[PDB]
Parts: structure tokens; C-alpha cells; sequence
RNA sequence: AUCGCUUCUCGGCCUUUUGGCUAAGAUCAAGUGUAGUAUCUGUUCUUAUCAGUUUAAUAUCUGAUGUCCUCUCGAGGAC
């Protein structure tokens, strides 16, 4: 029965995810986690998308509690919003120059993969084939 | 393309500046890159309308627009620079006046036509604040006695009231 | 870092995960194998392919499980 | 620290200090599914103990409904040994 | 070292931009990445969402918000309407004035039910006037100053403002249609600008806006610019399916 | 929008089947699986008409289906491996006409994953243990004992986690009250992904292997690997214990092989083809499905082949060994998702695309002017045979099915007022355009 | 060459011109030009483009 | 009548415009997901229903205010208003009414011999009713085969605005004890429930 | 007007600063375990290339200070 007050509460969480403090963003993230697990399956996915926009920047963080509540928010948000949306958030930073960003994105993508590794089969991008390998999946584009 | 926002109003925000840029034509750049100390508007700005004639007519239009209530001019980026112009053509419009008298300079006051108030039809005189006194000189010279619309022009430096 | 003992135990636990140095080859080959295991599991994409080519379900799954061995070219170097 | 040597069919139990919380999520609410542990952290003096306190097995460790929505309950004996 | 050679593999940014099929993406540090052909194909995929700005910065991502002063959170309308805020302000001022002794006296002899606020006021706010806030669609991460960017870049000509009308000499409101701005005047006079030749001016190259007036005084449409043979300057300066949803409730 | 979802006609196509006395009697019941559906039919011996008794929803994917009988009980439980991380045990109540869940064991995560068990599942022929298995890295085994009141129990599971290994099949080998044990295929993609040349892609060999129980010591020990010549799809179990020898028929491409560990010298046989056919010089031949009639007298296998031809197989055996193989052409029926060879003289040919059939057996597939084939008959060349219309089987029943429904069109294209449906369905030569209508003929 | 982003961080001018060269080629490619694409059959059962159609049309045959 | 919904093989539906007088084919609005479509259908001028190779049906709607005529990889996009995991490859949708005077419907015909319909709701009373019916049914009468129903119907992308008529229609074959328990949560009589169950197929299908 | 005064009026906003007396009327103010974060506070740092290590790029790190004499990093020159 959060499908009712999700709208009332969003502009307060976006308010507190635009900084106020570490603990401010740690706590707004916990709230996002539990909203997502409650509203699983009732269509209030536009609101959780909106709040993804604000939670995802905290991904580069260091404090244990803060980054941990962030990761929790992203597992909740993974079941509630689906694994396409989150694989798309996780696409570009898998192969980044840096190593702090490579490592956080591979941490996330690992947890997105463990749970729901089987949806992703229809969510992976199209990755062209160079000379001595084959990389396209022709299985999937047989016409019929 | 590049237009000098002169008499650039302080609080007249670059947002509505660009909205007027669009309401005139190609709003591509509205910028008043100000003092590195103040933040407020620095009296001259760059407004880019990516079409030259667009910026030209937008300038002819947004001159005398009351920026901060005050006429501010879009141009190429009070010591008596007012000229009296008589034998005046009553058959003109105000933007036509600004474009006819703005060829030798900016117009810091559109031509105020000294018309009678009983009717609304003029007796043939006006005065116009141009940019420079040499500007009023050159314009009043090229139009001294020269071809006005119906009653030939007669222009020179203006009197003070 | 005992977290890491557990975490490369996790890499040892879930075939298909990654780490910050993982190569385009390991990544795309793991996704390719997973694609095959699910074409087999889901009883209906099997009909899709069986019917797309003119093969039959034994033919289909035999191809698939043969391909499962070097699906995306030979290795990296 | 975790046991995580894979699951089984032996239920876990809670001391009375530890009474009520989930095993990981540390909740206090809406428990849905029962906990199971491994034989190795099942045997002997470890029969019927508190997965958390180590105290005597009296109340049943359970799984917060969030933990079951995210299936963090499909890994096995999570005993902090 | 071993890297000293992969670093010679570390191609040119022009190497990249010419190789790649979509060159918009290619950025500075792209090249020191172990697999730039991938990285660029990814960054050029649809719908994907780029890394935040601030991984480079040595200036902290939020600690940069440190400096300023900030105004308290602003409630939703449908919650102000129900008039809670004034109740709470009043109770606040009361209990900031009251003194410790009186505080404990009220602890021991409470002012039970000082106030009231009726239900159906609440239940109607939350269940009858609750409304969609403004949300941002997939991708638009918030970064320090993301909110500062303000809706502008209104390139579809007709875009006018009310302060624009006032400080340009034109009208604001329902007359923003029937008011041709002072730039449509020289649009009719010598043409609309030659980089917005795909723009038509209303009353100058477009027809009369709703109930416009033809005439040559202040407040009209004047001569819709036309040739000597009668064809307008462009377009028509004078003026000469079934979107029903299938499953919808009664 | 707000929608409500209704299914008018259930899925008809058949994927899996088992046969057993699922109501305790010696009237046999058949339990087939549609897509997300478990449907149970009982074939009447009188007319030969099969009544679809119980059709149930399971809201999942049936990846694996296998019946089993406890050692001496009169019932026929079901073990279902589906796409949740669970193994489930099912029974029939004719009193309520309903499937009943005896036990339930979680072992992992949901969805049709790759390393979580459930794709393959086998039992031990006597009914002592089950093994659940994935297509990589995981297999478990469950032990089954009647309780004091004989209500079944199931203890914790065993383990066989072996990395970097496929599985093309798993099956229980028929031992006589020894430790039960299982024959899987295998492979090892490991090296072929360490070799930058693609050599190890080629030159890798299936390894027909046996794991073994040890119920005393309660673990699974790797007994018997053997590198097989060439990959073959699956393994038909040889009725061992008292009847028959033990051992597996490896159904590999073009070649069906007996094999068992110990002293036996391994037995071959090439597959006899039809003669003068019109098939591509390249196209191999594989054994698709099988079904074994093991009766008081003897046993035999049927296996089918791509062009639909059925074959009979029995074992020519001396004392403890078998000696040689005889595959003799039985007949050719639709391509089969499964055969379920009844007693009472029928067999269920579960079509794979279209209407599925019930044949009745007329002659044992023996002693007529159809030739004889053998694993002892040497040759330089192959065998052949020339097929013919139905000799040994007689088409009793024909159940309809839309599988597959390749296209549709709603319209009112007869003069009737209500609309008909025009369903373009079926595969290849067996395809059709079929008219549906709401009326009954 | 315009100050569009595509060249930002390309600082050498020969690189810039070859970059913008292929960019030019691609923009002209993905433009749909009716002159060469939009094509017209004459009455005589043989086909030309829009351009040539109007060309020989208004120089007195079509 | 003048819009196109092209549907590529992997990305999505892609709304395309034909401006005749300039004679252009120009994009204005597409989707935000990958969807390997097998066949789509039109429900209105702005709404398109899609099948998918993996099981799903979805309904995607253009936002109400589309700047139809103008001149990552798009300008403005469409939204998703329903998401259902049918369970088998759905190879043809069609907007249709079956029995005479029956309200409209969506027929879907899968690849395994399955045929069905998705049928709108007219009243939050109906809607909330079955909503609660099944919200209890999941809890007290889970599927046989180990699965969870919510997760099976949200296999790929979560459920949104579809109720599982085939779980609801199981109340009949349930047991008197549970039939009671749940219909008493609804505080209607098992007669009330079962008749409200049957009649909703009655007014749409057979 | 101035300049000296007288008085009063006004303006600042300044300045003033309280209820007397008694036995200064009397009396008196009782928090951890763990880590750890952040904030204050205190403090400490001219090198001229180039080679590499490194890094998204810097940086770091490592190594001698255009070569040669020579006098005191500095200088005149064969170059
Ligand atoms: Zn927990
Ligand atoms: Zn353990
Ligand atoms: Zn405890």
C-alpha cells in the first residue's frame, strides 16, 4: 500500500538526494530501497526512474554506510524497475579508462548479474564482430 | 551574427534575452560575459543570431526596447547627441524611423515627433537621439534638404527644451 | 580482503562475472554461452529456430551444444 | 564472516536476545520464509544455536520479505563462525 | 616497460574519430582505455547514460555544495492547501516562548486536544488532489549544478515571453497571438531572417492569429506581405486520425 | 489502461511425457507437459480413446519430467524439475482429481540459468535416489526412504560440483541393489578456451562417465570415465539388475553403441539408412527419441530418426555380457517429442508440430521379410532398407493441436454473423490453414 | 570548419581537415537528396532521376 | 491513416511521419527499451501493442502531447503502459470483438497452440476486486512448480497493469476451506466471487 | 547680522539601567564499550631538462645534471 504515497514522497527524497549531508543521502537511499520493494508490480516505475537519476551519482562514494545503502537501493530498484534500465545505467563504465570507476561498475554489474542473469539475455547490446572473431548473434535475428 | 547588446540592462536576465532572441529569430547565443568580480550585466553583450539578416532585423527591432525600462540597442559588436529633424514626413512609422535614422549610428531615443495633441496628426517636426554628435552631423548632412518621404528633410543638431 | 577471498570465490562461484580488467573477449563469450543455455532451456525459442531453419529439435540442440564450445571466435592474444 | 557452505533442509534457530531480527537485513518485520543451514554448521554442539548470538536455539530465524524479494536467501548457511 | 608498447598502441584521437562510425562520442581520455573500439560503440549505443562529470575532479562532487546558503524544502501544494503548516507554526511559537517550569507543568497536566484538523481534508488531499510532480526521464543524472540549467533554447520562433512582450513593446497573455511583435513588422517589410527561412511569422507570413485585426495603426496586422501579383511573401500571410484509446474506463 | 488476461484454448503442443500407474492401479496413466501446464490423460483400452483427466497450471517452465515408483509401493510419483531453484514431488488424488505436493526442496535461484540445476534430472531405476543437474558445474542427488508410515521422506542433498564441464545428458544406470550410479555425458570447454589457435576446439572428446553413490559413506565418488569416440546426443538405459545386462546405448551420430564398465569389450553398430533417398550428401543422422518396452518376457528399445523412421532394438546376449546388436526396421511415424510405449499394446507418439498420435502395436517387429541388421555383420558400405506404409502399427487415436500457430486472422468470412478465426499453422509438409469457429459441428 | 564538438581535442589542422572530410562525406551520405534518389520514368518505359526528368521535360520533350 | 509505426527487429517500435508536400519520411518518437518484436498492433492513434520473441506482450503509448509535425538516439520518446509475460512466443495480436456486441478485446495467439484475450476494465470496482482476489490468491495458493507468480509474470520486465485471469479462474478449483478464507477477506460470498469471475468472461468471450 | 547671556522649545540617539530589606536570603549542579567518520587545531614543503615506471590526464616514483675543459647551481669559450 505504498502505491498511494509514492507520489507524495518523491519530491522530498529528491530534495534530500540533492546534497544535504552524507547521512542525508544514506537515508534517502534506504527509503528508495524499501519503496521499490513495496511497489514491485504496481506500475509506479516512472517515479523510481526519476529517483534513479538522483541516486546513481552517489555511486562513486567511499564511506562504508553511504555506499552500502546506495548498493541496497540499487538491488531493490533492480527488481522494481527491471534489469534493462539498470544494465543501461551500467553499460558505459564497464570499460572505462580509470580503475575506480571500472571497479564500481563491475561490482554493480556483478550483483545485477547474479540475480536475474537470465533476463539479460534479451537486454545485451549489439557488439559488432571484427576480423578473427564472431560477436554478433545471428540466432536472434533469424526472421520468421 | 554577433550583436552588441548595448545599454545592457543589469537585472534583465540572459534567459529572457535568449527568449526574445528566439521570438525574433535564430536564438543561437545570448551572452553578456560580465566582470570577473560583479556578476551583473556589463553594458555590452554578444548576441549571436546564426543568420546575418536575422540578427540585422532583430537588431532594428530590439533597439529602443525598454530594457530595464530603458531603451537598449542591438548593434554591431547625454551630452546633446540629439538632432532636430523638421519639414518632417508625417507618413512614417517608428521602426521605419529607427531604420531610416539609424544608418549613421545607434538611436538612444527613437524619433520623438513633435505632433499636435488635438488630433494625432503632426505639423512636421521631430527630434532624435542618435549615437554621436558626428553621427547627427553626417546623417543631417546627407539629409540636409534631401529627399524625405513627402516633405523634404531638414535636419541638424537639436535644440534643448 | 577476506571479502576478496570470498569475492574471487564469488568469481569462482558464478561463471560470467567480471572484474575491472575483464576483456571484451571474456565478456562477450560468457554472454554468448548464457544465450545458448537459455535457448535450450526455454521450450519455445527452440521451436522458433527449429522452424526458422528447417531442422528438428534434436538437430537444433545438437548444433547449439556443439557451438557452446568456441562460439565467439578463437581466443584473444 | 560467513559459512556459506551450501544450503540444506535443517532449520536454524534464535536465542532470545537475538529474537526477532532477520539474519542479514537486520529487520524486525514481515518475515516470510524459514532459514536453512548446512550440515557442517549443523552438527554437534552447534545443533540448535543462535546463528547470531550463539545462544540456545529457541525461536526460528526467518527471512525479511525484502530478502526474499531479492533472493538473498538462496545462498545457504550464513553462519558467522 | 611492458606498457611502453601498448602505449604505442595507444592511438591518436584522430585515429579514433576517423575509424569510428559515430564520432560525436570520442573524448579525451578515451584512448588510454584497454578497448576503445568497444568503449566507443557502447557510448554510441542508444538510450545509454554516460558516466557523471566528476570522476576527474580533484574538487569534491558535493563538498562543492559546501559554500552556499540554502532555503528550506517547499511542500507540495495539495499539502499546503490542507493547512497543516499554520497549525505547526502556531504550535512552534507557543512552545518556544514557554518556560521550563511551565513545560513540565504541561507534561503533568496536558493540554489534551489543543487543536484539530479534520479528516476528508487530508484524505481528499492525498486521494483526490494528488498530482504528478515534474519528473526527468531516463538518463539525465543530477550533477552539482544540474538543476541550475533552466528551460530555454526555445528555437521554434513563436516562442515569446511576457516580460519579453513588455520590455519589447508587445502584449502579454491572450494577446500574445493577436500581437505581432515589432520584429514581424520588418519581417513583413523586408523578410524574416534568412537562417529562419523555415520560420513563418504570425500575421506577417502566417495567417491571422485568432481574431486578429487588419489595419495600419498601432494594434493591427497591416499589409500581409505579398507580391505585386498577389502571392504573399511566403506561406499565407492572410490565410486561405481518430486518436481514441481502445481500452479506457467509463 | 487496465487489463485482464484470459486463455480460451490451453496450449496443446506436447513437450514431455511419462507413463506410469499414476492412480495406483494397473490401468496406466500418462502425464504430459504443455508449456507451463501439467496435463494428465488416461487412455481407455476399450475404444482406444484417451480421456484428458486433469489439466493444471504450474506458472513456471517444465524443463524436466520424470516419474518414479518407490521400491514396492503401488503408486507412481512424479519428480518435476522446473525453472525455479526447486525440485518438486507430485502425486495424483483421483478422489479430489488433483495433483498433490509431497515434498519441496530449494537449492538455488530462479529462472532458466546456466549453472543452477534443473535442466537434466534422472532417477535410479529402482526408486532409491534422484539426481538433479545443470548444463555446467552442478549436480545434486536426493535419497528417498519410506518413513515408518511409508509416507515418503527426502534428506539433504549430495554434491558433484565439477567446473568447466558441459553435460549432454544424465541417466541412471540399472544396478541390482548396489550403490546406484549415473551415466552422464560430458565435455570440457576448458582448454579450447586456453588455446589461441582453435586447435583444442577440435580434438576434444565426450567422456561417457559414471558417478557412483556410496549410501553407507553417504557421498558421490567418481568411478568410471571413458573417452568416447565422437559426441552423441544421449544414452538409453539398458534394463539391468536381474533382467538384462547393465549399460548404456550411446546414440551418437550415425552410430549406436552398447557400453558398460568392467570386462565388456565395447560394442558398436552403424545405423541402417533408407535406400535411394533424396538427402544431402552431408546430412548425418541422429537418434531423436526413444522408448523401451520391458516386460515379463524380455525387453526392447524403439528409437526414432530424423525422417521419422522408428527402429526396434534388442540385445543378443550370453551369460553376463551381451554379444551383439540387432536393429530392425519397425515403421515410420511423425517426428516425435517422445514415445510412451504402453502395455495393453499401444504407444503414444507425441508429435512435435501438429496432431499427436496413439498407435497400437500389431506385430512385435520380428520374423517377416524385412531384413535383419546387426552389430556383428561386418562390411566394407552400409546397410539400407526400403520403407513402406504402416505395417506393425495401427493408428488408433489422433489428438488435435495447433502447435505451432504461425499466423492468425480474425474475420467473419462465412455468411454467418459471428466471426471465425483463420489459423495458419503447422510445419512444412504437415502444415495447413485451418478454420476455427465458435460452434460445435 | 565549424566549431562543433566533433573535432574538440583535435588540435592539428591536417587531422582536423581529414576528420571533417569523412564527416562531410557521411553528412552528404545520410542526407536524402531527391535529385539523385527521387527518380522518374519517362513515358517511354525507361527511367531517369528527378533532375534529368525535369531537365528534358522543360527543355521541350517531357 | 497517415502515421507509420515501423518495428525493427531489435530496438523497438519507431514512429515515423510522412510529410507529403515536402515528401519526407522523418522520425519523431521511438521507445526507450530493446524489444525483439515479432508483431505489433495499433490500438488507437497513439498506442501500439507489441509482442516479443521471449514471451512478453507490452503496450506502449505516445505521451498525449506529441509535436507530430517537426523536422540518446532520438528526439522525444514513448512510454510503456503495460507489461505482461505471457509465457510463450506470441506471434499475432489483433484488436477485435468476438461475440456480438461484446466489448473490444486483444486476441493473442502464441506458438504452442495457445489462444487468448486481454480485456480492459471499466470500473475501479472491477479492477480493485480482481486485484485483491489475486493478491490474496498468490499468497495462499501458490503455483505447484516451486515458482512465485509475481516473478514468473515479471520474468523480463516487471508487471504493470495486467491481472492474471488464469490465476483468478483457479478459485473454482480451489478447496472449500480456502474458498471461504479468501472470499471472507473479500467479505463476499464464494457465490459473489465465482459469479463475478465467470461473468467477466461472459461479457467478453466464451 | 554679530557677539555675550537668559529662558524655553525642539531634534538626535546617547546615555541610564531599575523591586527596598536579610543569614552575598538559602541551597546545588553524579554517564559508558567498541571502533570509526567528519570538523576544528597544531605542523611541513622552489629543480634545470630528459628516460622510464605510472596514470583518463596530471602527478608520483626512479635515476645525471648537448657535451668537454675549467673557475668560482652559477661562468668564458673549442664546439
Ligand atoms: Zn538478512
Ligand atoms: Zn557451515
Ligand atoms: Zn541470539
Amino acid at each position: 500500500m505504498g502505491k498511494d504515497y509514492i507520489y507524495a514522497v518523491t519530491p522530498l527524497l529528491e530534495d534530500a538526494l540533492m546534497d544535504r549531508d552524507l547521512v542525508h543521502r544514506q537515508t534517502a537511499s534506504a527509503v528508495v530501497q524499501h519503496m521499490s520493494l513495496g511497489v514491485y508490480g504496481f506500475g509506479c516505475e516512472d517515479s523510481l526512474n526519476h529517483l534513479l537519476n538522483y541516486v546513481w551519482p552517489n555511486v562513486f562514494e567511499t564511506s562504508p554506510h553511504v555506499i552500502q545503502a546506495v548498493m541496497g537501493a540499487l538491488e531493490g530498484l533492480r527488481v522494481a524497475i527491471g534489469p534493462c534500465r539498470m544494465l543501461q545505467y551500467c553499460l558505459q563504465g564497464l570499460f572505462h579508462p580509470a580503475r575506480k570507476v571500472r571497479d564500481v561498475y563491475w561490482k554493480i554489474y556483478n550483483s545485477i548479474y547474479i540475480g536475474s542473469q537470465d533476463a539479460l539475455i534479451a537486454h545485451y547490446p549489439r557488439i559488432y564482430n571484427d576480423d578473427k572473431n564472431t560477436y554478433i548473434r545471428y540466432e536472434l535475428d533469424y526472421i520468421l | 551574427a554577433t550583436v552588441y547588446v548595448g545599454g545592457l540592462d543589469e537585472k534583465v536576465s540572459e534567459p529572457l534575452l535568449w527568449e526574445l532572441f528566439l521570438q525574433a529569430g535564430p536564438v543561437v547565443n545570448t551572452h553578456m560575459p560580465k566582470d570577473r568580480v560583479t556578476g551583473q550585466h556589463q553594458g555590452y553583450g554578444f548576441v549571436e543570431f546564426l543568420s546575418e539578416e536575422d540578427a540585422d532585423y532583430a537588431i532594428k527591432i530590439m533597439n529602443m526596447i525598454k530594457l530595464y525600462g530603458k531603451p537598449i540597442r542591438v548593434n554591431k559588436a547625454d551630452v546633446g547627441a540629439n538632432i532636430f529633424i523638421g519639414n518632417l514626413d508625417p507618413e512614417i512609422d517608428e521602426k521605419l524611423l529607427y531604420d531610416t535614422f539609424s544608418a549613421f549610428g545607434v538611436i538612444l531615443q527613437t524619433p520623438k515627433i513633435m505632433r499636435d495633441p488635438d488630433t494625432g496628426n503632426s505639423k512636421g517636426y521631430a527630434f532624435i537621439n542618435f549615437a554621436s554628435f558626428d553621427a547627427s552631423d553626417a546623417a543631417i548632412e546627407a539629409m540636409n534638404g534631401q529627399y524625405l518621404c513627402n516633405r523634404p528633410i531638414t535636419v541638424s543638431y537639436a535644440f534643448k527644451k | 580482503y577476506t571479502i576478496h577471498s570470498q569475492l574471487e570465490h564469488l568469481q569462482s562461484k558464478y561463471i560470467g562475472t567480471g572484474h575491472a580488467d575483464t576483456t571484451k573477449w571474456e565478456w562477450l563469450v560468457n554472454q554468448h554461452r548464457d544465450s545458448y543455455c537459455s535457448y535450450m532451456g526455454h521450450f519455445d525459442l527452440l521451436n522458433y529456430f527449429a522452424i526458422a531453419e528447417n531442422e528438428s529439435k534434436a538437430r537444433v540442440r545438437f548444433n547449439l551444444m556443439e557451438k557452446m564450445l568456441q562460439p565467439c571466435g578463437p581466443p584473444a592474444d | 564472516i560467513f559459512c556459506r557452505k551450501q544450503a540444506g533442509v535443517a532449520i536454524g534457530r534464535l536465542c532470545e536476545k537475538c529474537d526477532g531480527k532477520c539474519v542479514i537485513c537486520d529487520s524486525y518485520v514481515r518475515p516470510c520464509t524459514l532459514v536453512r543451514i548446512c550440515d557442517e554448521c549443523n552438527y554437534g554442539s552447534y545443533q540448535g544455536r543462535c546463528v547470531i548470538c550463539g545462544g540456545p536455539g529457541v525461536s526460528d530465524a526467518y527471512y525479511c520479505k525484502e530478502c526474499t524479494i531479492q533472493e538473498k536467501d538462496r545462498d545457504g548457511c550464513p553462519k558467522i563462525v | 616497460s611492458k606498457k611502453k608498447l601498448r602505449r604505442m598502441n595507444r592511438f591518436t584521437v584522430a585515429e579514433l574519430k576517423q575509424l569510428v562510425a559515430r564520432p560525436d562520442v570520442v573524448e579525451m581520455h578515451d584512448v588510454t582505455a584497454q578497448d576503445p573500439k568497444l568503449l566507443v560503440h557502447l557510448k554510441a549505443t542508444r538510450n545509454s547514460v554516460p558516466v557523471p562529470r566528476h570522476w576527474c575532479f580533484k574538487r569534491k562532487y558535493l563538498q562543492g555544495k559546501r559554500g552556499i546558503e540554502k532555503p528550506p524544502f517547499e511542500l507540495p501544494d495539495f499539502i499546503k492547501r490542507t493547512g497543516i503548516q499554520e497549525m505547526r507554526e502556531a504550535l512552534q511559537e507557543k512552545e518556544e516562548q514557554k518556560t521550563m517550569k511551565s513545560k513540565m507543568r504541561e507534561k503533568v497536566r496536558p493540554k489534551m486536544g489543543k487543536i484539530d484538523i479534520d479528516y476528508q481534508k487530508l484524505h481528499d488531499a492525498f486521494f483526490k488532489w494528488q498530482t504528478k510532480p515534474k519528473l526527468t526521464i531516463h538518463g539525465d543524472l543530477y550533477y552539482e549544478g544540474k538543476e541550475f540549467e533552466t528551460r530555454l533554447k526555445e528555437k521554434k520562433p513563436g516562442d515569446l515571453s511576457d516580460e519579453l512582450r513588455i520590455s519589447l513593446g508587445m502584449p502579454v497573455g491572450p494577446n500574445a497571438h493577436k500581437v505581432p511583435p515589432p520584429w514581424l513588422i520588418a519581417m513583413q517589410r523586408y523578410g524574416p531572417p534568412p537562417s529562419y527561412p523555415n520560420l513563418k511569422i504570425p500575421g506577417l507570413n502566417s495567417p491571422i492569429p485568432e481574431s486578429c485585426s487588419f489595419g495600419y495603426h498601432a494594434g493591427g496586422w497591416g499589409k500581409p506581405p505579398v507580391d505585386e501579383t498577389g502571392k504573399p511573401l511566403y506561406g499565407d500571410v492572410f490565410g486561405t486520425i481518430d486518436r481514441t484509446p481502445w481500452g479506457e474506463l467509463e | 489502461m487496465f487489463l485482464y488476461n484470459l486463455t480460451l484454448q490451453r496450449a496443446t503442443g506436447i513437450s514431455f511425457a511419462i507413463h506410469g500407474n499414476f492412480s495406483g492401479t494397473k490401468q496406466q496413466e500418462i502425464v504430459v507437459s504443455r508449456g507451463k501446464i501439467l496435463e494428465l490423460l488416461r487412455p481407455d483400452p476399450n475404444t482406444g480413446k484417451v480421456h484428458t483427466l486433469l489439466t493444471v497450471e504450474v506458472f513456471g517452465v517444465i524443463r524436466s519430467l520424470m516419474a518414479f515408483r518407490l521400491t514396492g509401493g503401488t503408486k507412481d510419483y512424479i519428480v518435476v524439475g522446473s525453472d525455479s531453484g526447486r525440485i518438486v514431488i507430485l502425486e495424483y488424488q483421483p478422489s479430489k482429481n488433483m495433483f498433490e505436493k509431497i515434498h519441496q526442496e530449494t537449492f538455488g535461484k530462479s529462472g532458466c540459468r546456466r549453472i543452477v540445476p534443473g535442466q537434466f534430472l534422472a532417477v535410479d531405476p529402482k526408486g532409491r535416489a534422484v539426481m538433479i543437474s545443470a548444463i555446467e558445474k552442478q549436480k545434486l542427488v536426493y535419497i528417498l526412504n519410506r518413513d515408518a508410515a511409508a509416507r515418503l521422506t527426502i534428506s539433504s542433498p549430495l554434491e558433484a560440483h565439477k567446473a568447466n564441464t558441459l553435460v549432454y545428458h544424465v541417466v541412471g544406470v540399472d544396478v541390482g541393489f548396489e550403490n546406484p550410479m549415473f551415466a552422464c555425458l560430458e565435455m570440457d570447454y576448458e582448454e579450447a578456451d586456453n588455446d589461441p589457435t582453435g586447435e583444442a576446439a577440435a580434438n576434444t572428446q565426450q567422456t561417457l562417465t559414471f558417478y557412483e553413490l556410496d549410501l553407507g559413506l553417504n557421498h558421490v565418488v567418481r568411478k568410471y570415465s571413458e573417452p568416447l569416440e565422437e559426441h552423441g546426443n544421449f544414452l538409453i538405459t539398458v534394463p539391468g539388475g536381474s533382467d538384462g545386462p547393465s549399460g548404456v546405448l550411446i546414440c551418437s551420430e550415425n552410430y549406436i553403441t552398447y557400453k558398460n564398465f568392467g570386462d565388456q569389450p565395447d560394442i558398436r553398430c552403424p545405423i541402417p539408412r533408407r535406400r535411394n533417398d533424396l538427402d544431402d550428401p552431408e546430412r548425418g543422422m541422429i537418434f531423436v527419441c526413444s522408448a523401451t518396452h520391458k516386460t515379463k518376457s524380455m525387453f526392447f528399445f524403439l528409437a526414432q530418426t530424423e525422417q521419422g523412421d522408428i527402429f526396434k532394438i534388442t540385445l543378443e546376449t550370453d551369460e553376463d555380457m551381451v554379444t551383439e546388436i540387432r536393429l530392425k526396421y519397425f515403421d515410420t511415424v511423425p517426428v516425435a517429442a517422445a514415445m510412451c510405449v504402453l502395455k495393453t499394446g499401444f504407444l503414444f507418439v507425441a508429435s512435435e508440430f501438429g496432431n499427436h498420435y496413439l498407435y497400437q502395436i500389431a506385430h512385435l517387429g520380428d520374423d517377416d521379410e524385412e531384413p535383419e541388421f546387426s552389430s556383428a555383420m561386418p562390411l566394407e558400405d552400409t546397410f539400407f532398407f526400403q520403407p513402406r506404409p504402416l505395417k506393425n502399427l495401427v493408428l488408433v487415436d489422433e489428438l488435435d493441436s495447433l502447435s505451432p500457430i504461425l499466423f492468425c486472422q480474425i474475420a467473419d468470412l462465412a455468411n454467418e454473423d459471428t466471426p471465425q478465426l483463420y489459423v495458419a499453422c503447422g510445419r512444412g509438409p504437415r502444415s495447413s490453414l485451418r478454420v476455427l469457429r465458435h460452434g460445435l459441428e | 570548419i565549424p566549431n562543433t564538438a566533433h573535432f574538440a581535442n583535435v588540435t592539428q589542422i591536417e587531422d582536423a581537415v581529414s576528420l571533417w572530410a569523412k564527416l562531410k562525406l557521411q553528412k552528404a551520405s545520410e542526407r536524402w537528396q531527391p535529385d539523385t534518389e527521387e527518380e522518374y520514368e519517362d513515358s517511354s518505359g525507361n527511367v531517369v532521376n528527378k533532375k534529368t526528368y525535369e531537365d528534358l521535360k522543360r527543355q521541350g520533350l517531357l | 491513416g497517415h502515421r507509420v509505426i515501423v518495428s525493427d527487429v531489435q530496438e523497438s517500435f519507431i514512429w515515423v511521419r510522412y510529410k507529403r508536400n515536402e515528401n519526407q519520411l522523418i522520425i519523431f518518437a521511438d521507445d526507450t527499451y530493446p524489444r525483439w518484436v515479432t508483431t505489433a498492433s495499433l490500438l488507437d492513434y497513439d498506442t501500439v501493442a507489441g509482442a516479443d520473441k521471449f514471451g512478453n506482450i507490452c503496450v506502449v503509448r505516445l505521451p498525449p502531447n506529441t509535436n507530430d509535425e517537426v523536422d540518446n538516439g532520438a528526439s522525444q520518446k514513448a512510454e510503456v503502459i503495460m507489461n505482461y509475460h505471457v509465457g510463450e512466443t506470441v506471434l499475432s495480436l489483433q484488436k477485435t470483438t468476438l461475440i456480438p456486441g461484446g466489448s473490444e478485446s486483444l486476441v493473442y495467439t502464441t506458438l504452442s497452440g495457445g489462444i487468448g484475450i486481454l480485456v480492459p476494465f471499466t470500473s475501479h470496482e472491477d479492477h480493485d476486486f480482481f486485484q485483491h482476489v489475486e493478491m490474496h490468491l498468490r499468497s495462499e495458493h501458490p503455483p505447484l512448480c516451486g515458482r512465485d507468480h509475481l516473478s514468473f509474470r515479471s520474468y523480463y520486465f516487471p508487471v504493470k497493469n495486467v491481472i492474471d485471469g488464469d490465476l483468478c479462474e483457479q478459485f473454482n478449483s480451489m478447496e472449500p476451506n480456502k474458498q471461504k478464507n479468501v472470499s471472507e477477506e473479500l467479505d463476499r460470498t464464494p457465490p459473489e466471487v465465482s459469479k463475478k469471475l465467470e461473468d467477466i468472461r461472459t461479457r467478453y468471450a466464451f
